[PDB]
């Protein structure tokens, strides 16, 4: 394995998925082919255990299988499962969710600061933009309801309005100082 | 590329390398993010003076 | 077997007291008051009762342990865990670490962060060596948008559409 | 077989072992989302 497809694999299995699966590769780098029962008398696992963790990396495309039919000293049909650190698919697999993370804080955001910014707090009903011109008494200078004669205010403050869409907006930059050691990498 | 600064938006140059950026008549750098945000906003006005 | 059960038993027991010394099978029958057994149940517990066992050691005239091959040192956990990495040679359970090395709590937290935890599900926990030349950790909420992605129900092929579409 | 729809393959050319599998109801959804309007009139559906 290069210098770079060992630093690469080893960064995405530490921070993303857990221990558990950071554990069962240590053994994939430093050997390549690896039988079946090597990874559970090193490991000391379970049987209902290690299949459940080498389950989720061959879910996620990052490696295969190899069966063998022979037969053994018995005279039995022996079948074993090499597993191995496949990179003709790991690539695009990384590269693939990296598309979908940076799009999905684009798309909350956009979706987010268009709403509305009016909102009656005895009543609890939440107003919009459109009807401001029903909504105005000009023998007081401010606004109402419809029901009822009463004050309205904002909307309640937690979306990326005119000021606090800096704070939401920064955290998407926040991405690329943890992620520009395994981004370098890879480029 | 991120030491010129960034007008309104301020998280663009950060998400796409292959940004399309703007230039206009008073001696600014506005990228295509700042353009749209800034009319749904207000016009075309300079963030540090007033060019129209 | 119940007879190999006891002389295990009480070759380990006596050890923990303050006896460190190698010990055959005449010292076990004369200190427990067990030597009137007879002449041919000691001749047979002899040449074929410590023979067949295939984690026996033998020194010279006595016998040594089986359990533990590695002598008493105090900095020697980190160091026989590191072995276990830079060569491949596995792991060590949390059983085998109680029950050579006196009072293990003490040592493991004191290292820190050093040694990884396993939960299995028959509360066992399995001692490791964590490196520390490559470490990585992001936020609890970030680890959810990475599973949250549905790469399982795809095609090889089909992500490679994909990618060249957007322009990476 | 119920509820659970299973498939069989046999491909006796380089992968002669039955491989048998579930059929995730994610695997369907993705196929026919890629049908046009020049494939329903095959089936009998229309796409408006
Ligand atoms: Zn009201
Ligand atoms: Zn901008
Ligand atoms: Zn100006």
């Amino acid at each position: 394995v290069p210098a770079a497809l060992k630093r690469l694999a080893k960064y995405v299995i530490r921070g993303f998925y857990g221990i558990e699966h950071a554990l069962a590769l240590d053994i994939l780098i430093r050997n390549s082919c690896v039988k079946e029962e090597d990874m559970l008398e090193l490991l000391k696992f379970d049987r209902k255990q290690l299949r459940s963790v080498l389950n989720n990396l061959k879910g996620d495309k990052f490696i295969k299988c190899r069966m063998r039919v022979e037969t053994a000293a018995d005279g039995k049909t022996t079948r074993h499962n090499y597993y191995f650190i496949n990179y003709r698919t790991l690539v695009n697999v990384v590269k693939y969710k990296l598309d979908h993370m940076r799009r999905r804080i684009e798309t909350d955001e956009r979706d987010s600061t268009n709403r509305a910014s009016f909102k009656c707090p005895v009543c609890s009903s939440t107003f919009t933009d459109l009807e401001a011109n029903q909504l105005f008494d000009p023998m007081t200078g401010t606004f109402r309801c419809t029901f009822c004669h009463t004050e309205v205010e904002e909307d309640e403050s937690a979306m990326p309005k005119k000021d606090a869409r800096t704070l939401l907006a920064r955290f998407n930059e926040q991405i690329e100082p943890i992620y520009a050691l395994l981004r370098e990498t890879e480029d | 590329m991120d030491d010129q600064g960034c007008p309104r938006c301020k998280t663009t140059k950060y998400r796409n390398p292959s940004l399309k950026l703007m230039v206009n008549v008073c001696g600014h750098t506005l990228c295509e993010s700042c353009v749209d945000l800034l009319f749904v906003r207000g016009a075309g006005n300079c963030p540090e003076c007033g060019t129209p | 077997f119940g007879v190999l059960a006891k002389i295990v038993n009480y070759m380990k027991t006596r050890h923990q007291r303050g006896d460190t010394h190698p010990l055959t099978l005449d010292e076990i029958l004369d200190e427990t008051q067990h030597l009137d057994i007879g002449l041919k149940q000691k001749q047979w517990l002899m040449t074929e009762a410590l023979v067949n066992n295939p984690k026996i050691e033998v020194i010279d005239g006595k016998y040594a342990f089986k359990p533990k091959y590695n002598v008493r040192d105090k900095k020697a956990l980190l160091r026989l865990l590191d072995q276990h990495d830079q060569r491949g040679l596995g792991g060590i359970l949390l059983e085998d670490i109680e029950e050579a090395l006196p009072n293990s709590q003490k040592a493991v937290k004191a290292l820190g962060d050093q040694i990884l935890f396993v939960n299995r599900p028959d509360k066992k926990k399995i001692l490791f060596f964590n490196d520390k030349s490559c470490q990585f950790s992001v936020d609890e909420e970030f680890q959810k948008l990475w599973r949250s992605v549905t790469v399982d129900s795809m095609d090889e092929e089909k992500i490679e559409e994909y990618l060249k579409r957007q322009g990476i | 077989s119920g509820l659970e729809l299973y498939a069989e393959w046999k491909h006796v050319n380089e992968d002669s072992q039955e491989k048998k599998i579930l059929l995730s109801p994610e695997r369907v959804h993705e196929i026919f989302k890629r049908i046009s309007d020049e494939e329903c009139f095959v089936l009998g559906m229309e796409p408006r």
